[PDB]
């Protein structure tokens, strides 16, 4: 046994222990640093770079390079949210909620917010659409549980909205993503699988009231959503947990 | 009620995936099982294939050796009767040599030289298999992360089996191939140590289990609680942020102050992991060979009332 | 000046009921401790 | 000190106002605890031992 | 100070109680209602773990300890310097980590995303509340929680686990371990796989779920999907806390020897129990 | 008493009652809950063979 | 409450009811117990 | 001292009556439990 | 003034006389079962 | 002038009335209660219990 | 219980709750200082 | 000394006021407590002592 | 951004230094008045 | 020596002068906690020890 002491009480498993402190303060530093790829630097609430950016200086870029040419992402760089936000500060001082000023869940702001992603599809490994509707996807079955085509779409406020028309999945997933429905006109929308109730009879949708589903956005296509309408279709989905609330 | 993204209410079925090839060689390649549906209301309910090259046969038989030689032991401790063998099925062990032959191979058949052919088995079999992980990154392109995650538990599991026999000087020192044999051997380290919880670096070990297990549930929490914005697709998420990428941010940016990224929150994840058996290895490595009394130790370094 | 957006006569009465709050605060804490004194000294 | 109104002008007064009484309540929780643990100030047993309650 | 996408979520509403008493954000933590509880409730703890310090004596941050009452005082009250500090302790720490779950539910309706997190951090609050609250109520003491102090409270735990023999034995505790275990072990390797395919081999195109996907199924045959790792790590860490939980509630009410003891029933089933030969034969 | 009262000023004062009574009214049933938490865990202790198979102190008195 | 919730506390209750019964006619709990989980495991696996 | 009335011109009253509401029934409790916590005052026996 | 709640000078001043008004009544309660256990029990 | 509903004022208006009558109730009892302490006090202050005076009537 | 609503085509309620306040507070002091009376339950010693 | 006002060219003075607030009370706090802890300066047991209220 | 960061002017800058000197000035009086006290009580030397 | 002044063209004020107050603090503290630690420097033990207050 190698119990000698250098000086003290220094040991060898002292050396271990102080050697973990030092690795451990330069990883924490090393992780800390290769998670401030995004949102810096940072900013005040006008939008101007705010006086103080933390201890920890930014990492070096990084280049990513998407598979199908979609181009090179180096991060960190410069940001900016490319769109319309439509917010009034409330107070003066910083640190204070943003009023919106119009439509939250139509202008896409705070629990309805969106981002400007690509407007492209998503493409799989094979250079396809990671996801199309059951018919667009060749041999695709709903294999088991409830199969929730032709049901009713029932809103928080207890009142049809329309009926399940197709179910968009994804084909290196094999998940069902997306359900189609049609309201009264006709037409239609979209609806993350995430925030419907798939019972015997019925798909419940607690996040939206009978009269929100037409204000969902739309797509482009009837058979490809790209990542914009995508995030746009979920953010307004998920905003009517905090907007559509006062009509149960 | 309100949907929590648990269970898949929908499953789907489709065309048998047969995976991508980049520098992948199809010759050893498997085809596609079955699918399984109770599995499948979990995750993916498609099966195979399996790649199977020269690595990976040469880990097959290694391990096969090394399962098949301890039930074959654990057969003769039951006198080849199946009744016993299926009653004494966890008290059974594959028991290294008792210390007077030290590191010697001199030692009986009967007497700890079985164990040593299993554990030169489950050596062999464990290193291909940290080669066949590297390998199966090398032809997708992919980085070596699976890799180095692996040889963290590995370095921790030689320390156990080969390093610390080796510097303790007796193969009696290593694990037994038994399932209360090793529970045994566990809590009798401890005892004979003087206390391990005072081991720093078992503490350590500990700290990041718990650091595991907590960062686990909250990345599966958080994940699941901007499933609704596609957070599961990772990967684009750090090609191509989305509202899911950003909700996530703020909200532990508004819990602690200050939260990771779709790409750092797995580096966190994976030097939370394998810290675990990085310190425990250390740990271990320490007992016996430089500290016997982790009590007193801790006394003599503060950690613990004079 | 600059930031809270407040003007010097909303500070001025600002801090004036701020400070009638702070006074009496203190002197309900000073009777308060000249109570205990008397009750069981500290010096 | 004439001039501590400013003060107001650099503070939103709904963040100050909260933290403030935050603040003093820790600090008179905290203070009555301290005597409450030392024997010599914790008036429950001063009276407990002056009356004979035991 | 904001990230640069940060302005657009940050809008009022959201919130269980207050609504714009407490609706804002210092630096970049949002206080709330609970927010101001919860700093409360910790700075007193805080605060009351130093002074129990110059109580105790030493200022070692390693041998700073505060012990619950002695098993004398039952389920009863103590005075601060016996058992009586660690009561309020156990108080205010209670109220923050509640506090802490509350706000968190609020951030997350203020975000419109789900409540899985607070969920998952009501069960570490549950496990600690069984080691503190629910084992030494069903025992009838408070001396039967652990100390507040770094290595004193690993004392705790190494008495009650030899209290019981090897606490290998306790089956509970089994499976709680190969539970951790394999979240460790499903943590590193979901940590790897995402970074493998979003850092490739050097100056090539970064990979695709399929590619993942495919990575797994050439190593062992099987990938769970990207939903469902996620979903994998969350029951494991979950399930891994509630049979901890549920190994030191059955521990020292339900079974009193030696845990190993319990494995007897098996090898004492009729038709093996007396056959000679084997390890128990 | 319902369509004739007496002043908006009964009107306020039974408001601000009934927030504040909203509000103790939570924190007695969070506090009520726990108490039966609580008492259920000790009853359930009280028919188990705890008390004729007691444990010792887990940590020194401190 | 969905059709797997009520299969799943059905299957809870004829687990304990045939573990019972198993226990008290098998001669000792374990038949018993795997009597009832197996039962109830192939009752809950099968949907309706 | 006769501006005080001006606390509600910051703080909207609906929410800081709830506030005292909960506060001040969580310190009753805690005096009681103090109360009762101590051999002097224990009137539960 | 500020009106950062949107209230008028007269109605903060009705809000406020009426709970100064309950305070006052509360705070009377609280003394004269302060006084009562006093002479039952004092701490003093 | 924003208030709440009717239907939960006519809850608060009952419960008012009965809490003023209880409160009326209880600062009476009380106030009799503090008479007594307040002539209890002054019994202690006086040198009274050095004089002890007999029992004027019978056990009973 | 249906028809006991009619009481109050009989009683002011203004007035009613007033004395039935009156009457439960004292009898809850009635039963509070009985049982402090007997020896066995009185909880002020 | 009488151009340290450029200081504030370069922090924040809301951040730094609450940096300095926090931290000048968590000093004070240490030092009572650092003065608390030995019994040379302990002023309640001092007065205690000094006042035969043990 | 020497000539401010934080967005002040040379004129804001002197003002609310001469402010925060004058409170740390009236915080370190007291502290000094307190410290005499404390020293004349028990002096530390 | 006379050319010092270049360091702020290469380190940003803010993050520097952050970094050297906290390391100061710490530096401080840590030099305050040794000589406590060391009887012969304990000036509250040598006060103690000068006025008997043991
Ligand atoms: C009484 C017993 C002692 C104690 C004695 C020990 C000993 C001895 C050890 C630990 C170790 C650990 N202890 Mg301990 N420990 C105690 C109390 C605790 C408590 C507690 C709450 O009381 C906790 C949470 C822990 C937790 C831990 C872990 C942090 C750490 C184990 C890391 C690990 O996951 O290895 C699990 C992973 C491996 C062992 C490697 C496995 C990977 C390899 C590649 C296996 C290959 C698989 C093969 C190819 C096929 C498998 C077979 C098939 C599946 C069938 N201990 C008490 C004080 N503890 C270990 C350590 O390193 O700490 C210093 C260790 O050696
Ligand atoms: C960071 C530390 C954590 C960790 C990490 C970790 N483990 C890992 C990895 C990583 C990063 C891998 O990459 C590697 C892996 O492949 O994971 C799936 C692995 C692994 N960790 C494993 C287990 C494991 N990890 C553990 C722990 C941990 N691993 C830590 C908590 C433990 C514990 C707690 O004891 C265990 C038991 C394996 C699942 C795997 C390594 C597998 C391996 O090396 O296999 C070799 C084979 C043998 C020795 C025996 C094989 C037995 C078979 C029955 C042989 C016959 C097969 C048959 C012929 C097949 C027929 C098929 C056909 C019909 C198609
Ligand atoms: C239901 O059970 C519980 C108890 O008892 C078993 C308790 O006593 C307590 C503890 C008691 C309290 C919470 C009282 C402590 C007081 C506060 C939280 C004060 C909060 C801060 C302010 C009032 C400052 C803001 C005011 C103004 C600006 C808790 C938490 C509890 O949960
Ligand atoms: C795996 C390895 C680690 C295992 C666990 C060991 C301890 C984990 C420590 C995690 C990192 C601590 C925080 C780092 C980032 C940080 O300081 O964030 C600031 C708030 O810190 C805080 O709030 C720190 C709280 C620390 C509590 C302990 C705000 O930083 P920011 O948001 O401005 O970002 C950086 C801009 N430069
Ligand atoms: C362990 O260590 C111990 C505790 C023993 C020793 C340590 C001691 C320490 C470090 C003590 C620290 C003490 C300090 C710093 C105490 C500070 C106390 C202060 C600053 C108290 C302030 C009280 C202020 C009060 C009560 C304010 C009342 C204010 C109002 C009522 C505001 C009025 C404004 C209204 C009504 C609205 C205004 C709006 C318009 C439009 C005018
Ligand atoms: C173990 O070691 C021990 C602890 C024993 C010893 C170690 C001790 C150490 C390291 C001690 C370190 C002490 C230090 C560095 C203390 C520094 C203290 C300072 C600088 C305190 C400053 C206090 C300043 C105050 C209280 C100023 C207040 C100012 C105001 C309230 C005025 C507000 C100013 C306004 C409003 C500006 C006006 C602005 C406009 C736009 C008009
Ligand atoms: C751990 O610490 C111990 C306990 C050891 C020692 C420390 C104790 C400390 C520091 C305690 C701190 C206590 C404090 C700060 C208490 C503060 C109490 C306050 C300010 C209470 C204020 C109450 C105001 C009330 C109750 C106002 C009520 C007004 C209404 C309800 C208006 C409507 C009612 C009217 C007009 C008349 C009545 C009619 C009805 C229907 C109620
Ligand atoms: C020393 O002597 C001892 C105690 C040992 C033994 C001697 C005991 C003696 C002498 C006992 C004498 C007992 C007697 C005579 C008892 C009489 C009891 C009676 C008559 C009780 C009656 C109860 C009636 C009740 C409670 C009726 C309630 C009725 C209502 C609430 C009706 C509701 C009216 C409404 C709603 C409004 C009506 C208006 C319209 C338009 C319908
Ligand atoms: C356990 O083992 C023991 C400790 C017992 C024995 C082992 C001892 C060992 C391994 C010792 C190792 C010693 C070593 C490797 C020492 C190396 C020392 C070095 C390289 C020191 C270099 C120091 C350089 C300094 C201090 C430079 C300071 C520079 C300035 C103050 C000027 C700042 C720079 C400016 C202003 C440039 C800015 C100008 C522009 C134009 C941007
Ligand atoms: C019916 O059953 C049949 C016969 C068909 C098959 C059944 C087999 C059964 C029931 C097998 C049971 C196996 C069990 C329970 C195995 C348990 C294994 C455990 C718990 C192992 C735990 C720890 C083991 C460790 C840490 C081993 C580490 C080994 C190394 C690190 C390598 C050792 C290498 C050495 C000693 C040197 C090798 C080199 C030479 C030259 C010999
Ligand atoms: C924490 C991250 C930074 C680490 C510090 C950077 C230098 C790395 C090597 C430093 C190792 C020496 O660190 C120093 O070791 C000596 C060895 O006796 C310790 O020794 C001291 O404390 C111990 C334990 O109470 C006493 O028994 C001993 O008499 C006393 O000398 C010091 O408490 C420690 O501060
Ligand atoms: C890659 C690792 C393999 C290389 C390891 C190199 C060191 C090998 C161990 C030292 C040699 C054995 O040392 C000898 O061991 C035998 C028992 O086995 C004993 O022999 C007496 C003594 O303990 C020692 O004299
Ligand atoms: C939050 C309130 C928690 C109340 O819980 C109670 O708190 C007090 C301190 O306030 C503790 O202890 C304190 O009061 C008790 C009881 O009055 C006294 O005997 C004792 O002198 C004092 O240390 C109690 O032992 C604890 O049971
Ligand atoms: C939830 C599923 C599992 C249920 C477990 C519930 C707890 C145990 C329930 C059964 C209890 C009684 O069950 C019965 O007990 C007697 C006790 O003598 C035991 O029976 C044993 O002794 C009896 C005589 O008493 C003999 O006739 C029998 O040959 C022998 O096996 C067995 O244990 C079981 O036949
Ligand atoms: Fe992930």
């Amino acid at each position: 046994m190698v119990g000698v002491t250098a000086f003290g009480n220094f040991d060898l498993a002292s050396l271990a222990i102080y050697s973990f402190w030092i690795f451990l303060a330069g990883l924490i530093y090393y992780l800390q640093t290769e998670n401030m790829r995004e949102g810096y630097p940072l900013e005040n609430e006008d939008g101007t770079p705010a006086a103080n950016q933390g201890p920890f200086p930014l990492p070096k870029p990084k280049t990513f390079i998407l598979p199908h040419g979609r181009g090179t992402l180096t991060v960190p760089g410069p940001e900016s949210e490319d769109r319309p936000i439509a917010l009034a500060r409330t107070a003066v001082s910083e640190g204070f909620p943003h009023a919106p000023t119009g439509d939250p869940m139509k202008d896409g702001v705070g629990p309805a917010s969106w981002v400007a992603r690509r407007d492209l599809p998503e493409l799989d490994g094979h250079g396809h659409n990671k996801i199309k509707p059951m018919k667009a996807a060749a041999g695709f079955y709903v294999s088991a549980g409830k199969n929730p085509i032709g049901l009713p779409v029932r809103g928080c406020d207890l009142e049809i909205a329309g009926k399940v028309v197709d179910i968009w999945v994804d084909i290196p997933e094999q998940m069902a993503r997306f359900l189609e429905v049609e309201l009264k006109d006709g037409s239609t929308r979209l609806l993350p699988m995430q925030m419907v109730k798939v019972q015997s009879n019925r798909v419940h949708v607690n996040a939206l009231s009978s009269d929100l589903f037409a204000g969902i956005p739309t797509i482009k296509s009837p058979t490809e959503v790209t990542l914009l309408e995508e995030d746009k279709i979920c953010g307004y989905v998920a905003g009517g947990l905090m907007y559509a609330a006062p009509k149960r | 009620a309100e949907y929590q993204n648990i269970f898949t209410q929908v499953q789907v079925r489709g065309p048998a995936d047969l995976g991508m090839t980049e520098d992948v060689n199809l010759a050893n390649r498997s085809g596609v099982g079955p699918f399984s549906t109770l599995l499948g209301w979990f995750g993916n309910a498609q099966l195979g294939p399996i790649y199977l090259g020269s690595l990976g046969v040469l880990s097959l038989f290694s391990g096969l050796m090394w399962f098949f030689t301890i039930g074959i032991w654990f057969w003769y401790q039951a006198g080849w009767n199946p009744a016993v063998f299926l009653r004494d099925l966890f008290f059974f062990s594959l028991e290294p040599p008792a210390p007077e032959y030290g590191l010697s191979f001199a030692a009986p058949l009967k007497e700890g030289g079985l164990w040593l052919i299993a554990s030169f088995f489950m050596f062999v079999a464990v290193w291909s298999w940290w080669g066949r992980t590297y390998l199966r990154a090398q032809a997708l392109g992919m980085g070596k992360h699976t890799a180095w995650a692996f040889l963290s538990a590995i370095w921790l599991w030689m320390v156990l089996g080969f390093i610390r026999p080796i510097l303790m000087g007796s193969w009696s020192e290593a694990v037994p191939y038994g399932i209360f044999s090793h529970l045994d051997w566990t809590n009798n380290f401890s005892l004979v140590h003087g206390n391990l919880f005072y081991n720093p670096f078992h503490g350590l070990s500990i700290a990041f289990l718990y650091g595991s297990a907590l960062l686990f549930a909250m990345h599966g929490a958080t994940i699941l609680a901007v499933s609704r914005f596609g957070g599961e697709r990772e990967l684009e998420q750090i090609a191509d942020r989305g509202t899911a990428a950003e909700r996530a941010a703020l909200f532990w940016r508004w819990t602690m102050g200050f939260n990771a990224t779709m790409e750092g929150i797995h580096r966190w994840a994976i030097w939370m992991a394998v810290l675990v058996t990085l310190t425990g290895g250390i740990g271990i490595l320490l007992s016996g060979t430089v500290v016997d009394n982790w009590y007193v130790w801790g006394q003599n370094h503060g950690m613990a009332p004079l | 000046l600059g930031y809270t957006g407040l003007t010097d006569e909303q500070a001025q009465e600002l801090h004036s009921v701020y400070m009638s709050g702070l006074w009496l605060f203190s002197a309900v804490a000073i009777v308060a401790h000249l109570a205990v004194y008397i009750w069981r000294p500290w010096f | 000190m004439s001039k501590f109104y400013k003060i107001w002008m650099i503070f939103d007064p709904r963040r100050v106002f909260v933290a403030q009484g935050v603040f003093l309540f820790l600090l008179a929780v905290m203070i009555h605890l301290i005597l409450l643990s030392t024997p010599s100030y914790n008036w429950l047993e001063i009276s407990a031992a002056k009356y004979n309650r035991v | 100070a904001l990230l640069s996408f940060e302005r657009k979520y940050r809008v009022p509403g959201g919130t269980l109680v207050g609504g714009n008493l407490f609706d804002f954000w210092v630096g970049p933590f949002y206080v709330g209602f609970f927010g101001v509880a919860t700093f409360f409730f910790a700075a007193l703890g805080i605060i009351l773990i130093a002074w129990s310090a110059v109580l105790q004596g030493t200022w070692n941050p390693q041998l700073i300890s505060v012990y619950p009452p002695a098993l004398e005082y039952g389920l009863g009250g103590a005075p601060l310097a016996k058992g009586g500090l660690w009561q309020i302790i156990t108080i205010c720490a209670t109220g923050a980590f509640v506090s802490w779950a509350l706000r968190e539910v609020e951030i997350c309706r203020k975000l419109g995303i789900g409540y899985h997190i607070p969920f998952a951090f009501a069960f570490a609050i549950l496990a600690y509340l069984t080691l503190v609250l629910f084992r030494p109520v069903m025992m009838g003491a408070w001396g039967y929680a652990f100390p507040y102090g770094i290595w004193t409270h690993l004392d705790w735990v190494s008495n009650t686990g030899y209290t019981y023999g090897n606490f290998h034995y306790n089956p509970a505790h089994m499976i709680a371990i190969t539970f951790f275990f394999t979240n460790a072990l499903a943590l590193a390797l979901h940590g790897a796989l995402v970074l493998s395919a979003a850092n490739p081999e050097k100056g090539k195109e970064m990979r695709t779920p399929d590619h993942e996907d495919t990575f797994f199924r050439d190593l062992v045959g099987y990938s769970i999907g990207t939903l469902g790792i996620h979903r994998l790590g969350l029951l494991l860490s979950l399930s891994a806390v509630f049979f901890s939980a549920l190994c030191m509630i059955i521990t020292g009410t339900i079974w009193f020897d030696q845990w190993v003891d319990w494995w007897q029933w098996w090898v004492k089933l009729p038709w093996w129990a007396n056959i000679p030969g084997g390890i128990n034969g | 008493n319902d369509h004739l009262n007496t002043n908006p000023k009964t009107n306020l004062r039974l408001w601000v009652a009934f927030q504040m009574m909203k509000g103790a009214g939570w924190a007695g049933g969070v506090f009520f809950g726990t108490l039966l938490l609580i008492g259920f865990f000790r009853v359930v202790g009280r028919m188990l063979p705890i008390d004729e198979n007691p444990a010792p102190a887990p940590n020194i008195t401190g | 409450v969905s059709e797997f919730a009520f299969r799943l506390m059905m299957a809870a209750v004829i687990f304990v009811g045939v573990g019972i019964m198993f226990a008290f006619a098998g001669g000792h709990w374990f038949v018993g117990l795997v009597v009832g989980g197996l039962v109830a495991a192939f009752f809950a696996a099968t949907p309706n």
